[PDB]
């Protein structure tokens, strides 16, 4: 059997252009747990990203939260990059500070 | 309130990249507490919540030991399971399990809980009496026949009513500051226009504790189950959740629209508008 | 505080 991931991008605290705060990408939902996850700075892979212990939901599917302190700006742009064997091409999913 | 404490376990082959990844993790309610890697540089159960660091080393050595045997107890089920459903040696295979109790108020077990998984599919867990136990397939059969000769299911129950009730209630007591205290959600509504015709309307729910919440809309009083987009309950990073509730409305009907939060760390259930 | 049990394999 084969799940594929669900996936949510958003910040830890309301987003506030030049304050300091964290870019969240939350991962659930999905078997097997191997996945790839990237943190994306305007199209670009962000190098500092942490990631918490796997773990799983009642109904078995994996869970993982990756994470890297960010400053927000009015031109910057933020997006989650996940790629899993359910998947045929990497899904990108941007930050939407309204979401 | 009532409580619970739970261990998970996974265990990932990799033929060809070296022996399984074993990881492991311990929550009390929704706080994570201890946790092990086996791709750590030196595994060691390790401390994840400050209430856990007073356990004295005689606790860790024997965290770290436990965590190491159910490694190797679980690479030595991966090449059974291989042998129970006739599989090759080639493919990464799963095993998961969880286990753990819940008590109430006064403390005392309100269920126990072991179950196991294979490649993400239910294969044994001990029923709610915790003493016997329901097998998925034919496979699982041979694991409970082996268990019951064992009498794997005594000695559950004996830890599920003892250390495990116990402990638990230590690990309340000594982390009261943050596992006995509600952060209720702090709320508001956002409006968010579609066409000329329509808008959204985004019930926050945020830094709340514990994970647990209800987001409603409803319509003129009546739930709007069905066209509510409900997001799934997501990890701040600080402790707390985050969620939010949103439906789309004909703009000029947004006052027949509430959105109703219910959280254990709110007295009364809440009420909130949209307001522009 | 895990359970301790031995050798206990499917």
């Amino acid at each position: 059997i084969q799940r594929t991931p669900k996936i949510q991008v958003y910040s830890r605290h309301p987003a506030e252009n030049g304050k300091s705060n964290f870019l969240n990408c939350y991962v659930s939902g999905f078997h097997p747990s191997d996945i790839e996850v990237d943190l994306l700075k305007n199209g670009e892979r962000i190098e500092k990203v942490e990631h918490s212990d796997l773990s799983f939901s009642k109904d078995w599917s994996f869970y993982l939260l990756y994470y890297t302190e960010f400053t927000p700006t009015e031109k910057d742009e933020y997006a989650c990059r996940v790629n899993h064997v359910t998947l045929s091409q990497p899904k990108i999913v941007k930050w939407d500070r309204d979401m | 309130g009532s409580h619970s404490m739970r261990y998970f376990h996974t265990s990932v082959s990799r033929p060809g990249r070296g022996e399984p990844r074993f990881i492991t993790v311990g929550y009390v309610d929704d706080t994570l507490f201890v946790r092990f890697d086996s791709d750590a540089a030196s595994p060691r159960e390790e401390p994840r919540a400050p209430w856990i660091e007073q356990e004295g080393p005689e606790y860790w050595d024997r965290e770290t030991q436990i965590c190491k045997a159910k490694a190797q107890t679980d690479r030595e089920d991966l090449r059974t399971l291989l042998r129970y459903y006739n599989q090759s040696e080639a493919g990464s295979h799963t095993l998961q399990n969880m286990y753990g109790c819940d008590v109430g108020p006064d403390g005392r077990l309100l269920r126990g809980y072991h179950q196991d998984a294979y490649d993400g599919k239910d294969y044994i867990a001990l029923n709610e009496d915790l003493s016997s136990w329901t097998a998925a397939d034919t496979a699982a059969q041979i694991t409970q026949r082996k268990w019951e000769a064992a009498r794997v299911a005594e000695q559950l129950r004996a830890y599920l009513e003892g250390e495990c009730v116990e402990w638990l209630r230590r690990y309340l007591e000594n982390g009261k500051e943050t596992l006995q205290r509600a952060d209720p959600p702090k709320t508001h509504v956002t409006h968010h226009p579609i066409s000329d015709h329509e808008a959204t309307l985004r019930c926050w729910a945020l830094g709340f504790y514990p994970a647990e919440i209800t987001l409603t809309w409803q319509r003129d009083g009546e739930d709007q189950t069905q066209d509510t987009e409900l997001v799934e309950t997501r990890p701040a990073g600080d402790r707390t959740f985050q969620k939010w509730a949103a439906v789309v409305v004909p703009s000029g009907e947004e006052q027949r629209y509430t959105c109703h939060v219910q959280h254990e760390g709110l007295p009364k259930p809440l009420t909130l508008r949209w307001e522009p | 505080k895990r359970w301790i049990i031995m050798g206990l394999n499917k």
